[PDB]
This record gives structure tokens, sequence and C-alpha cells, in this order.
């Protein structure tokens, strides 16, 4: 399963 | 469906414990629930959150505990204060979704315990043209309910609660007026539920 | 006999032609099971191994959304590294992200890993402890700063011993019939002379699983680390793998050279020779 | 001065017209931005979430058409077209695209009306009845603001030049002067209660202020009456000993 | 900042004429990712050809497998045509029944 909450940009 | 706050509006005296009902419907494991509070003339801000079963979360004297078993996240406070009066939204993140789903809002209108009731109607004069007039119904306990006027040309407002650090004489009041020459303060507060001993000077 | 899940992410730009291409693939141990391509007609996360197909529409809904999420925080990042690196907006560029989780034989969490790259160059990687980050240059050093702020280190630690390690177990049970098998390499040798005085001994091996395998050419106890030819273990196209090694041998001495195959599905190392 | 900056803060819109809103991100590490609507029933609803520059999508709901665009990482725009129902629109950001605290902008209130019915409020201050002061040792001031449209006004009391906090009783809601029309002009009342000793000091200053939200001078007024533009309307009274 | 593909052409099962089998061409270790590969029969471009989903190794280099079903005769030649930015001209490596 893929990570649940994508976060901050770079 | 989804989030459901069954009680739309909650009315209680200051000092009574507070509880808002919130039920939810997800098919996912990813259950993150929010209470957000939105006062008038403010923006919605966060009150508290959790995703943990049976973990009490507290923040500012309010608390809720998530119970994944009963699809519930009820918001609780020990003692109602005049300052908590607001709109309350409950909302859930289904994890899969990018969006967030909010309820229909629960309005907690905390009203005052009037220690020593003393209802009266007074008449105020206009600071420019003295002829124009208003009627003030004030100093009653919060139990009595305002009525709308029966005449269309007689205007009456709802209850309004006012504070006074001056020995805490917090008290409700409501206003009535007309530009008709026949309106008098004695008959203006019509269709009302005024106490028999409602004060009425000359 | 530990198992692992890996999620491979790659983003390549196409200045002008159109929105960049996003190909994301997932691997449980050494079998591919999920797939997402920004260019395929579905626009939705897809199955590849049969044993994940049993999961319902809810799994395909979340999984499509969360991978479409990663596609987007990466279009943004393609351009953001275009800036950091002072590169022209006419050139195609490659971002590669890889992360995954390790569980032991008994299901425990072992280790988790994240490594990211730009144009095939090491960019940032997640450290040993899962509490710190390592930047490769001062450009990625700025990203390192930002992640240290929004705490991508700890909330990703949560994932690697939580959501991944569970669903890895579920993946190992919904397909234990097919992911737990250990197929042994079917071995045999071939011989083709190149000239009169010279000949080649090539040791083949087909149909093994997993791809970890070792072919070692030993001449009477001696390693031909300076004389042997080995190819990349390659996929057969069916879930098993193939690899061969060859050694240049003098014509008429094919018994002095011996071949050794050491695999998980082989009871004891086979030593095959002419 | 905050984390999200949303413009314009308010807008009167004639029916069928358009209005463009935009939101500015103030901290690049909360890049997940969204638009939500709030209808006249007080219901909250999600509208869009767009992460990358270039994202455009349209959606139609009851009363309004939407066109959204993320211009860059910090500038997001929103077009509302073909309106038939008033709204409040909110901008948001959060650190992760879901399962995080969602942070709200100040909001943009939209009202649907015909420009020719806008009227500024009339403001009048009423001095306390003497019977109250005699009987109760206190003084309740009344402010009545009457005759305005739309219902976007703000009332405040100022004592000796400073806005007051205690003793303020601003009506919860306006009153419909002509409750049978859905286009009546409105009224709002307020209260200010202070001790009898404080009112009986002719050195004390009371001013009742109504901020009105109306048109801008970039619109034109035709009918034979003053231009109902954004303005404050005030009334006042001084202390009166005995 | 650019790496060249490694090409291997082969058959899925041990090769037997008359038996339907599979032709595989595995290109690994190449950068950047856009690469053109065609499987050739007697100099002709095969039309129905599928390829695996693009992935990469731990050195950040890419790897792809293009495959097709085939019936090997003795009078048939099979080949792989690969062109990449790191490759001046299209490179062809053929299949050896070996």
């Amino acid at each position: 399963v893929v990570v649940g909450a994508v976060g901050v940009g770079k | 469906d989804s989030v459901t706050q069954k009680e739309g509006l909650v009315t209680l005296t200051e000092g009574l414990p507070v509880m808002l009902n919130c039920t939810y419907q997800t098919i996912y494991s990813n259950a993150f629930l929010f209470w957000y509070v939105h006062y008038l003339n403010e923006s919605p801000r966060l009150l508290l959150k959790s995703s943990t079963d049976n973990k009490r979360t507290e923040h500012q004297g309010f608390h809720a505990t998530l119970h994944k078993s009963s699809s519930s996240f009820h918001l609780q406070k020990s003692s109602a204060q005049l300052s908590d009066s607001a709109l309350y939204y409950c909302a859930l993140s289904e994890g899969g979704n990018y969006k967030y789903v909010f309820g229909a809002g629960t309005r907690l209108k905390v009203i005052a315990h009037i220690q020593n009731p003393d209802p009266a109607v007074y008449q105020l004069r206009d600071s420019k043209s003295s002829d124009k007039s208003v009627c003030l119904f004030t100093d009653f306990d919060s139990q009595t309910n305002v009525s709308q006027s029966k005449d269309s040309d007689v205007y009456i407002t709802d209850k309004c609660v006012l504070d006074m650090r001056s020995m805490d004489f917090k008290s409700n009041s409501a206003v009535a007026w007309s530009n008709k020459s026949d309106f008098a303060c004695a008959n203006a507060f019509n269709n009302s539920i005024i106490p028999e001993d409602t004060f009425f000077p000359s | 006999g530990s198992h692992s899940m890996r999620y491979f992410f790659t983003s390549v730009s196409r200045p002008g032609r159109g929105e960049p291409r996003f190909i994301a693939v997932g691997y449980v141990d050494d079998t591919q099971f999920v797939r997402f391509d920004s260019d395929a007609a579905s626009q939705r996360m897809e199955p590849r191994a049969p044993w994940i197909e049993q999961e319902g529409p809810e799994y395909w809904d979340q999984e499509t959304r969360n991978v479409k999420a990663q596609s987007q925080t990466d279009r943004v990042d393609l351009g953001t590294l275009r800036g950091y690196y002072n590169q022209s907006e006419a050139g195609s560029h490659t971002i590669q992200i890889m992360y995954g989780c390790d569980v032991g034989s008994d299901g425990r969490f072992l280790r988790g890993y994240r490594q990211d790259a730009y144009d095939g160059k090491d960019y940032i990687a997640l450290n040993e402890d899962l509490r710190s980050w390592t930047a490769a240059d001062m450009a990625a050093q700025i990203t390192k700063r930002k992640w240290e702020a929004a705490h991508e280190a700890e909330q990703l630690r949560a994932y690697l011993d939580g959501t991944c390690v569970e669903w890895l177990r579920r993946y190992l049970e919904n397909g234990k019939e097919t992911l737990q098998r250990t197929d042994p390499p079917k071995t045999h040798m071939t011989h083709h002379p190149i000239s009169d005085h010279e000949a080649t001994l090539r040791c083949w091996a087909l149909g093994f699983y997993p791809a970890e395998i070792t072919l070692t050419w030993q001449r009477d106890g001696e390693d031909q680390t300076q004389d042997t030819e080995l190819v990349e273990t390659r996929p057969a196209g069916d879930g098993t793998f193939q690899k061969w090694a060859a050694v240049v041998v003098p014509s008429g001495e094919e018994q002095r050279y011996t071949c050794h195959v050491q695999h998980e599905g082989l009871p004891k190392p086979l030593t095959l020779r002419w | 001065v905050t984390l999200l900056e949303q413009n314009p803060r308010w807008r009167l819109v004639p029916r069928g017209q358009a209005v463009n809103l935009r939101c500015i991100l103030k901290n690049s590490q909360y890049p997940w931005m969204s638009w939500y609507q709030q209808d006249l029933q007080k219901q909250l609803q999600w509208l869009f979430t767009l992460r990358s520059p270039g994202d455009k999508e349209v959606k139609s709901l009851p009363g309004a058409d939407y066109l959204a665009t993320r211009v860059t990482d910090t500038e997001l725009r929103l077009q509302v077209a073909n309106m038939s129902q008033g709204r409040t629109l909110y901008c948001t950001c959060s650190a992760r695209h879901s399962a995080e605290t969602l942070y709200f902008g100040s909001g943009t209130r939209l009202t649907v009306l015909d420009l020719r019915n806008v009227f500024p409020p009339e403001v009048a201050v009423f001095e306390p009845s003497e019977a109250e002061i005699s009987h109760t040792q206190k003084a309740t001031l009344v402010c009545l603001a009457t005759g305005f449209y739309p219902d976007h006004v703000e009332l405040s009391w100022w004592v000796n030049g400073k806005e007051v906090h205690s003793g303020v009783c601003t009506d919860p809601q306006p009153l419909k002067e002509q409750p049978a029309l859905n286009d009546s002009r409105y009224a709002l009342s307020s209260r200010l209660r202070v001790s009898a000793t404080f009112w009986q000091n002719p050195r004390n200053h009371f001013r009742c202020q109504v901020q009105f939200y109306g048109l801008s001078e970039n619109d034109e007024w035709t009918q034979d009456r003053a231009k109902p533009v954004t303005q404050i309307v005030s009334a006042e009274a001084w202390g009166r000993a005995d | 900042i650019q790496r060249t593909p490694k090409i291997q052409v082969y058959s899925r099962h041990p090769a037997e004429n008359g038996k339907s089998n599979f032709l595989n061409c595995y290109v690994s270790g190449f950068h950047p990712s856009d690469i053109e590969v065609d499987l050739l029969k007697n100099g002709e471009r095969i039309e129905k050809v599928e390829h695996s989903d693009l992935s990469f190794s731990k050195d950040w280099s890419f790897y792809l497998l293009y495959y097709t079903e085939f019936t090997p005769t003795e009078k048939d030649e099979y080949a792989c045509r690969v062109n990449h930015v790191t490759l001046s001209q299209p490179k062809i490596v053929k299949w050896d029944r070996d």
C-alpha cells in the first residue's frame, strides 16, 4: 500500500 | 450520510455540562475525526482531533474520545460558559479521499442564569429629535421567551444577553419601537409572556 | 527467510510535449503486483499479480488517490529542482524515488528505507535510525531543511513500521501460495569451442525463485574471479528468473574446471562439471 | 499578517455576473491548498484541491459555476460565475493532502442582489430612560440602525474614543422591515449598559458606529439619490449629569 | 550523467522448433529512461509486442523487458533493435538458439 498522506514539497 | 450531528441546536444554562453528538460512516480503516469551531466574525479553526480508539484528547477544557466501535466522537465540556456560544462543525477524513466531509453544524447557545430577576419596560428618547421613541424590555430571567410583534409596524428584537464587570449584573434585554403615533410601551410588548409583576412606570 | 515490499516511483519531464510521465510500480519480494502509469487509459492504480485482485473497490479507490497524490507532489518537484539546479526549461529531467519495508521471518519489522534521486544522481536518502536525513549536495540540503521542519522523518517512520508492515503481511497471506514458494534452479552445462586450442564452458540455470543466486566457477579449488563471465539474472517473463556464467578454458581440460550453484531452493550446493 | 491571505474580502454581485478570488500562501511548507463553499444554510462543503501549477477544473453546484486554477505554489485563483445564491467561500492549506489539520483563510463573502436596492444605514443613538437609572442604578443605551440593504453591516460602541468590550449587546441578526418581500430593507439594534454614575458624567463620550459594506466608486450610480458606497455611519451622545 | 543499455535476447522455455514459445529482450542499466526497442524477425518489425512496466535498479539505472510469443522454425532469424541517446545508431543484437 502507498503512503497515506503525501507531504511537503521539496 | 457520512458525518451526522443529529442535534442541530443546543440550549442550556451556563454551568450545565455540554455534549455534542456526532456519528460517522466510513468503509475505511483510516478514521481521522475533527471538531472545528466557528464563532461569528471569525474563521473556522481547529478544536481537536484524533484517530486513536479510546484515546481521550483534551484541548482548552473541551474533550472528546474516539470510539471506533460506535462510529462516535462526541464533544464534551464540563461547564457551559457564555464564551463558548458558537457554531460547531464535526468532520472526518476518509483517508482515501483528498477532501474532508463536515456536518450540518451544532449551535450551542449558552444563556445566563439571572440571579435576581426584575423585569421592566423603559422608554428611551432620541438624542437629536426628541419625538422618536423606543421601548426597552430588560432585567428578566432567561426563561421567558420573546414574541414577534403582532403588528407589522411594531418591531421587536430577540433576546440579547449583556455583561457588566460592574458587580456582574449580566442581564438580558430586548427592544421594540414604531413610528406610529399610537404605539405605547404598555401595549407594545404584545403577544408576549411578560411576568405579571413586569415593572411598568408612568 | 525474510520478506520485503518496495515501491518504485519515477517521474520524467517532457518540456512542451505535455504533462510529464509518471510510472509507479510495486514489488513484494521479487514479484510485481501493482502498477500505475499516468499515460494508460485507466488513470487508476492497477493489479499485476493475481492474489491482490481479490481486494475490493475500496482498496482500488484509496490506492489510486494516494498514488495520484504522489504524482502531483512530484510535478511540482520537477520544476522546483529545475530552479534549485539552475537548469534550462527545454530539457527533460528524471526524478526517482524508492522506498520500502522489511519484515522478518516471523513478521517483525526489520528496517525501512527511502532513497530519492535527480537525473540518476543520489539526492536525499533516509538514514539508519529513521530520525535523520542525508542530503547529497547543497541543493538537496535545502530540501533536507524543509523535511526537518514538517517532520517528514517521524511521520514516515510511523508508516514504515505501521501501514506498510501490516499490509505486507496481508500481501504475504493473500498470496502465500505464490509468494512463499521456493523454486530451485534447473542446472545444466553447455559447450561451444571458439578455436582449436580454446573452448568455452558455460553453466546455465533456469526457473529459479527468488533471483538471489550464485554461480561460481572453481578450478580445482580456485576462484576464477579474473577469468569468468556472468550475466545479469534476467526475468523469464513468468515469475521465475534465469542466469548463466561462462569461463574460457583450454581445449582438453574441461574436468579441471567445476561450477557451483548455491540457491535457496537447492538443498545443497550443486557442483556440476563436464 | 497571517498564514493565508485571501482577496477580495467582500463583493456585491449582480445576478449572472462574475467575481474572481485569489489566495496567497504565506508559508511554503503547507502547500496543500483547497477551496470550500458555505451556502446560505450554513453548510460546509469541499470544492477543489489542486497541487501543481497549471491545474484547472470546473464544477457546477446550486447557484454558482466554478473555475479553479493553481497559478504557482503560492497563488491559487477562483472564478465564480453565473451566480443565483449568495455564499461565503473559504481558502485553506494543510501540511498533508489528507488526515491533517485543515487551516482556514479569512474568507470572501459573496451576496447576490440588484445594485439599485442598496441603501446605507441610518444611525440614531437613544439616551437611557431616567426610570431605569432611578430604579436600577444603571443606564442602558440603545442604538437603532434602520433601512439598509444588503444585510452586511458591523456595529460597534466607542467610549471616550475606545471601542468597548463589556456591556455590548449587538443584536444576533437583522430584522426584516417588510417581512413579506424577500427584498425588504433591514434593521439592527444594539445595547450599551453602564453604571448610573458613569452616564451622569457629562465628560464621557458615547459613539455608535455602523460600518456598511456597499458598492465601490468603480461602479456607477444612476437613480436620483446619493451613491450607496462603502462608508461608516455614526451617531453619538455625551454624558448628561442629572 | 547518462548510461548505455545492456541488451540480452533469449527464449522463455528451452527452445524447440514447432513449439510455441516466447522471445525476450532484456535491456538493463540505461539512463535516461526514454529508449526505443523493436523485436525483429528476418529483418521485419514485429507488430504485436508488449513490454514490462518500467522500473529501476538500486544504482538508479533503468530496466525493461520486451517480449512476444513466437514459433521458432529453423528458417527464422530473431533480433532486437535498440536506439538510445547514448547510442549513435540503432544497435541490433540477434537471438542464438544456444
